[PDB]
Formats: C-alpha cells, structure tokens, sequence
C-alpha cells in the first residue's frame, strides 16, 4: 500500500481518488492520501471550492516513483511532484502517518470497481495520450482538447487519442465504400486492432481511459472518443467473441459507476440506442443493455 | 448547407454545380405470383444530374441487370447512385467538375460523401426545395431511351433545349421545374397542354415543342392553372 502526501491544503477543495471523493477546509490539517492499493493506475483529481470550474488532476502508478502534491499559490494549483531523494519522502511519510493527518483510501474488499475500470490502461500508454515526457504523472483537466478537436490550439496541452472517423478514407477501401461504410469491420480488425492498437487490450485501456477522463473532468472530447470506439466495435459484423465479451463487461462497470447526476450529459442517446438495438452487435452485450434499461430507460 | 429559397440564385452562378436526384434509380412493378403472394419485377431506371446554369443533364440508366443477386434493393440503389456520380466526375476535365453536388434527398448525403472522399473540396448538400425531378421519366424522349437500354448506358441531354438562347437560366429553370411539377401532379393535363396543337412540334434534337416566347407564357399560365386545379381536386378549395 502507497501514499501520496500532501505538503499542505492552503484552499478549500474537493479532492477525488479515483470513485472516491471528499472536502477538504480552507488550511485545514491534510497531509495526503494513504493505503492506495498497488497494481492499478490511479487518479487524483481536485475541484476548488472558489472555482468549480476547470476540475483537474493527475493519473499516475504509485510503482512509477515516490509522488506528492503541494499547492502553488502562483498558478493557483495543487500540483502533482516526484521526490527524487527516498528517504526523505520515508521519513516525511512516516511522520504524517503517526500523527494522522491523512484519509485512507477507502476500498471495501469485495470491491472491485476500480480493477474493473481500469483493467486495460496502463501508465505507459497514458503518457502516450497526455504528453509531458518530464513527468511520470499526468495532468489532465475539464477544457484539455483532444488531437481530433484540433483538426476541426495549443498542441503540447492535448489528449492524443487515436483518430476514428467513419467518413475517412483510412476507415473506407476503395470500391469497397457500401460494404465499409455500414460493416465497419476492417476498419476495428485491420486498421485500427491489427494496424494501430496492435491488440484489443491496448484499444480497450484507451476507452477505458477515455471514459474516466469524461466521467472525472468532463472533457468533452474524451467522451466524444469513449462513444467513437464502442460505435466502432458495434457497427463491425465480425468482432471476435472475447472483445464482445469484455466490452459488454467494461461497459458494464463504466454505466454502474456513472453518477446518475451527469448521466445526461455522459451518455450519446443516439450511440447508445443504436449500439443496443439497430447495430450488429444488438444482442451481444446482455450485461450493459440490462443495466442501462433498469439504471437510463429515459434514455433510450 | 442546405439549399433553400434565401440561396435560389446561387444556382445560377458560375461556380459549377449539379443536382442529383435518385428516386428513378430503383424502380419496380408489384404484382401477384401464382401462389398469391406478392413480388416485384425492377424495370430500368436512370440517376438525373442536371447542371441548372446550362441544363446539361448525364442521365445515368441503370439496367435492371444490376439487381441481378442483390439484397435491400433500395439500399443498393443509393450507393449505385454515389458510385455512378462519383464515376462521372472522375471523367470529367477537372476544370469540368462541380464545386457542389446538391442532392435531391437527405439519404443520399452520406452515400455521395464516402464516395467522394476523394474529393474533399467538393460540397456535398442537402435542399429544402421540394423539386419535381422525379417527373423526368415524364418526358416521353428520357423514358424511351431508359426503357430500350438492355446495358448500361450514359446519355446526355440537354433539358433545356434551345431556351437559354431566349432567356437566363434562371428562367429557364423556373420553366423546368413548373413543367415537371405540371406533369408530377397530373401527367395527362399537363401532356395535353404540351401536345394539344399538333402545329408545334417538338425537333428531333429536343425534348419539348419549339414554342414560341408567346406560346410559352400560355402554356407556362396553362400549368399554373393546372396545378392550382388539382391541388383543388385535392384539397376540395
Ligand atoms: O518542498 C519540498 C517538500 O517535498 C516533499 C516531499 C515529499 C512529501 C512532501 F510532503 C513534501 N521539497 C523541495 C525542496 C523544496
Ligand atoms: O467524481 C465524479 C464527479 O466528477 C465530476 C464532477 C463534475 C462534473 C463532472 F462531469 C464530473 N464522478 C466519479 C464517480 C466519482
């Protein structure tokens, strides 16, 4: 079990770690987060008591270094660092962790929410999407554009998910345009699987991935690509048996975890209606078309 | 975007444009089989695309041969008609190709989009008229030529025959689109008003009787009065 601490908490904050959140005062006594469970990626996020506006935070993998969070009164921030000398952070943790000044990450042993959200993603794939190359966290926030976004400014402060366009030449062979327009088959399988991803783990941890960025910041498009993939996965008539299995099982969790609160604003009706009832794969994901009829039957 | 009655001019400017209407493209006759059951037999068809400045008009004839084996028919039809537009502009001089397509119906969009991802400077577009394109198999010459075709087969016309060295564009379609509504709402008053005179004939080179200016205001008033009319008929006004 890791730590992150926390130098000092100068603002009022709410302060996420990954499903879980809570207030923080005004110079009220945190030093951090503790007991963060090894093995997963993670995601601290913050949302300024002033300031709703522009949620941000950073993922990162407790193996990947020794991280903690300091505010910076200049940028008006709570910033995410790495401290280089171990035992300095020991001895800084090991006294925060006898006073008491820090929350436990709070994760009920039955549960395995967050495993199951973030099966597929990985940190170095991650840094792939959010490119700061100097850190081994990454910082994402509410209003951070994606590459696409920026084909229809500022390129070192985008999320580069993989382009899918279903009007595009890369996703239509000549003279096959009929058969590839409405069975996006080769476009999952060849393009995108055997051509881009590589295989259907690397394709599933960036929706994965791009769900939790919509879901946590409400980046826009981060969830315009959550959308585009499972769309690309279920207009393909020919999908392998174990990609329909896991997706039915990652869409699963991402709509049980989903607050209802921002369910409108998260959830594409018209998506969503046509991957469960027009598309090819209408009858192969009995576990989100359950879920999401007893859980957003106005939505559909 | 799309096209409506604020933007009807920029029809007639010199950026190159076409319409396409595809609702001739799939057609069918219902009958009973033996059994009492019910099944179509396709007859020809043909894509109309007509520049609306010079009133060139491609007319595409699809043989019913390309529906030989073919499931959702209807659905075919639409990217044939994609495939065959986008065919054509590949023919033709680049300075010859349109800068819009303007198609007749929504469904068409994105079948003409994917196949003319090639051409992304191209304006793929919608309208809001309600244009009477689909009365084109009307014109007794057009059907003709459809019906003979036993292959696939371009032919191009000129629908406007020698009108556009009397009058603009402009009212040169105005004229077309009254004819073929004239002829969509009732096919036999409006042919009688063409025809009725056998003094005026239609030349071997056109499609409509070599009219007069004078003569074409009484028949272009006759046509008006005939749609009046059935939309009475219809309505009971
Ligand atoms: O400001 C700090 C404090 O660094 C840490 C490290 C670990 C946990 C913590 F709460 C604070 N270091 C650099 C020299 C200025
Ligand atoms: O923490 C949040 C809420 O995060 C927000 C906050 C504000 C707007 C928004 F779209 C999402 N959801 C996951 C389950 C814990």
């Amino acid at each position: 079990m890791n730590t992150v601490p926390f130098t000092s908490a100068p603002i009022e904050v709410t302060i996420g770690i990954d499903q879980y959140s809570f207030n923080v005062k005004e110079n009220q006594p945190f030093h951090g987060i503790k007991d963060i469970p090894i093995g997963h990626v993670h995601v601290i996020h913050f949302q300024h008591a002033d300031n709703s506006s522009m949620r941000y935070g950073y993922w990162f993998d407790c193996r990947m270094g020794n991280f903690y969070i300091q505010y910076d009164p200049k940028d008006g921030l709570y910033k995410m660092m790495e401290e280089r000398d171990g035992a300095k952070f020991e001895n800084i943790v090991h006294n925060f962790k006898e006073r008491q000044m820090m929350v436990s990450y709070p994760k009920i042993d039955e549960d395995d929410t967050w495993y199951n959200l973030t099966e597929f993603v990985q940190m170095d794939k991650i840094r792939k999407i959010v490119r700061k190359d100097e850190n081994q966290f990454s910082y994402v926030d509410s209003s951070m554009t994606t590459v696409q976004e920026n084909e229809l400014s500022d390129p070192a402060h985008s999320l580069n998910y993989t382009v899918i366009n279903f009007k595009s030449r890369e996703a239509i062979r000549p003279g096959h345009e009929m058969e590839d327009f409405l069975d996006k088959s080769y476009y999952l399988n060849t393009v995108m699987l055997q051509g881009i991803f590589k295989n259907s783990s690397n394709y599933f941890g960036e929706l994965q991935f791009a769900f939790l960025n919509a879901m946590f910041f409400g980046n826009y498009g981060s969830s315009l690509q959550w959308h585009a993939m499972i769309e690309l996965i279920c207009s393909s008539a020919t999908v392998p048996k174990h990609m329909l299995d896991k997706l039915d099982e990652i869409l699963y969790y991402q709509i049980k975890t989903l607050p209802e609160q921002y369910s409108d604003i998260l959830l594409n009706e018209r998506v969503w209606n046509i991957c469960l009832y027009s598309s090819f794969q209408k009858n192969s994901l009995h576990n989100t078309e359950k879920i999401m009829e007893n859980k957003y039957p106005e939505l559909l | 975007g799309a096209m409506n009655s604020s933007n009807y001019a920029e029809l007639f400017n010199n950026d190159i444009k076409l319409f396409v209407d595809d609702t001739n493209v799939y057609r069918v006759t219902v009958h009973k089989t033996f059994e009492g059951n019910v099944a179509t037999k396709a007859i020809n068809g043909c894509i109309f695309t007509l520049n609306p400045k010079t009133g060139h008009l491609f007319l595409k004839i699809i043989h019913t041969s390309v529906w030989a084996g073919q499931k959702r028919l209807s659905q075919l039809a639409k990217w044939k008609t994609a495939e065959e537009v986008s065919a054509l502009v590949r023919s033709l001089p680049k300075e010859e190709q349109p800068k819009q397509i303007i198609v007749t119906r929504k469904a068409m969009l994105d079948p003409l989009e994917v196949h003319m991802l090639d051409f992304p400077n191209i304006a793929i577009r919608p309208t809001e008229l309600r244009l009477p394109f689909s009365a084109a198999m009307s014109i007794d010459k057009l059907s003709d030529v459809v019906m003979k075709a036993t292959e696939p087969q371009m032919v191009l016309f000129n629908i406007y025959d020698d009108w556009l060295d009397r009058i603009s564009s402009y009212t040169a379609f105005s004229r077309l689109t009254l004819l073929l509504r004239a002829l969509k709402t009732n096919e036999e008053s409006a042919k009688m008003i063409l025809l009725s005179d056998p003094t005026i004939t239609i030349k071997s080179y056109h499609l409509w009787p070599s009219f007069t200016d004078e003569q074409w205001i009484t028949i272009e008033s006759q046509m008006r009065d005939l749609i009046l009319t059935e939309y009475g008929r219809k309505y009971n006004v």
